[PDB]
């Protein structure tokens, strides 16, 4: 098969979603920052 | 007052035409501060923006 | 079992709760993207102009 | 209807990753989504049941 762009990111979305699942994990909060509609985003 | 794409695109044309270096540096003066009113107004536009956005999501 | 056939026949609402949200928050993140790109490409061609 | 806002919501979020738009459009098209995904939930919470017989 040769996979266009859009279903390549597809299956690999739902490989990472279906094997490594729900992990815990550490690491320092860096580069953090808030938009407006509220979420937060930031690096680990 | 103008679109954000008329805004970035006048001063695509400042930057471009007074880096070339093609006039005295007290001659530009007559764009160089055009080049300030223009950001002014597009900076205008781009953080109402942002509040219009709050507005909308801050209702609960 | 009487119970299990209104589980074959009907729909799950707590499901499509569940859709409707999800859709929200990518509706959500996309403008933060969309905002942040073109905010910065404007920063930028104000830096060259101080 | 919920299928159809939702569908039609789907193709909300489909335009604003493609990265065409003007601001007001962009703005426009997302006062658009989101108040559309208000008024479908709460549809989805409000209705209730109906039955008769015979």
């Amino acid at each position: 098969a040769i996979f266009t762009v859009s279903r390549l990111n597809q299956t690999v979305r739902l490989l990472l979603e279906h094997e490594m699942g729900q992990v815990w994990i550490s690491g320092e909060i860096s580069n953090f920052t808030q938009p407006a509609s509220g979420h937060w985003y930031f690096t680990l | 007052p103008a679109s954000f794409e008329k805004a970035l695109s006048e001063l695509e044309q400042i930057v471009t035409r007074l880096e070339s270096g093609d006039l005295p540096l007290e001659e530009a003066l007559n764009e160089f501060e055009r080049g300030v009113q223009l950001a002014r107004q597009g900076q205008a536009k781009l953080q109402q923006a942002e509040q219009r956005v709050q507005i909308l999501l801050s209702d609960n | 079992t009487p119970s299990a056939a209104a589980e074959v026949v009907s729909r799950n609402q707590q499901e499509l709760l569940r859709q409707v949200q999800s859709t929200r928050q990518r509706l959500e993140m996309a403008m933060d993207y969309y905002l942040a790109n073109r905010t910065r490409r404007f920063t930028q061609i104000h830096h060259r102009l101080q």
